[PDB]
């Protein structure tokens, strides 16, 4: 699953909620949770374009209303070879 | 008939409705309170702060 998405928010109530939705939506692999610092939390997800899209949209709209909610969320269709250094 | 007496001066005792206080809002459902709406402690942002 080269296609990459990631959900970032303030605090990880929405982060784990969105990651739960991620895994909940398709056969996607959660490759890493990162504490940004200052309250931002990021969750990475890998898969194919359609599955990643469905997962990310489901999780984003689910987590926009929990606690303080998402901050931003977009998708990378053809991630560069530098993804391995990026993880 | 039998001479009764009145006395008292205040009739019935001042029984208070134990139901009172109120002031604040009941603690986020799930513990008491009828009627209402909101959510079954859903994962929704509401969840705890369901209000």
């Amino acid at each position: 699953g080269i296609a990459l998405g990631m959900i970032e928010t303030r605090g990880l109530v929405p982060a784990i909620e969105a990651a739960d939705a991620m895994t909940k939506a398709a056969e996607v692999r959660l490759i890493g949770r990162e504490f940004v610092g200052g309250g931002y939390v990021t969750v990475l997800v890998r898969g194919e374009t359609g599955a990643v899209n469905a997962a990310v949209r489901a999780g984003a709209d689910a987590c926009e209303r929990v606690g303080d909610g998402l901050v931003a969320a977009h998708i990378i269709a053809r991630p560069h070879r530098e993804v391995e250094p990026a993880l | 008939r039998n001479p009764s007496r009145a006395g008292f001066m205040g009739a019935m005792p001042p029984v208070d409705n134990k139901r009172n206080d109120e002031t604040e809002k009941p603690d986020f459902l799930i513990t008491g309170s009828s009627g209402n709406t909101r959510d079954g402690q859903l994962v929704t942002f509401s969840g705890g702060a369901r209000g």
